[PDB]
């Protein structure tokens, strides 16, 4: 295929495309889930080329925010603030927790992140 | 529609041997 940087309203159509996507990658990796990685408006965080991910489920929320705050190199001091899918979870919760609380029949969860919490 | 691939779908796993 080809790379693209465009919003979920892309694949917020194609429902029969999203689905046979999370159905073959939750068969292909059910100890993963797909993750949207966007950043939200306000913030003053660096740009990635990263914008479909996976990651496992076992992993803990607030060693996940850790391994993103140093890809992003912030300074200790800058603010982050994470939302997966319009909620704010315990850093003590996992990927697997989150991931049954947003589990869709498209099977794929949205992950926010922004420097300062503002619509 | 109906796929017909062999590779995987494009999505960035991270998940080392560690």
């Amino acid at each position: 295929g080809s790379p693209e940087f465009k919003f979920q309203y892309k694949e917020d159509h194609p429902f029969e495309y999203r689905k046979k996507e999370g159905e073959k990658i939750r068969k292909k990796y059910p100890d993963r889930v797909p993750v949207i990685v966007e950043k939200a408006p306000k913030a003053r965080v660096p740009d990635l080329d990263k914008r479909k991910y996976l990651v496992p489920s076992d992993l803990t929320v607030g060693q996940f925010y850790f391994l993103i705050r140093k890809r992003i190199h912030l300074r200790p001091e800058d603010a982050l603030f994470f939302f997966v899918n319009n909620t704010i979870p315990p850093t003590s919760a996992t990927m697997g927790q989150l991931y049954e609380d947003n589990h869709e029949e498209d099977y794929f969860l949205y992950v926010a992140y922004s420097d300062e919490s503002v619509y | 529609g109906a796929m017909g691939s062999a590779s995987s779908e494009d999505y960035i796993i991270i998940l080392p041997e560690s």
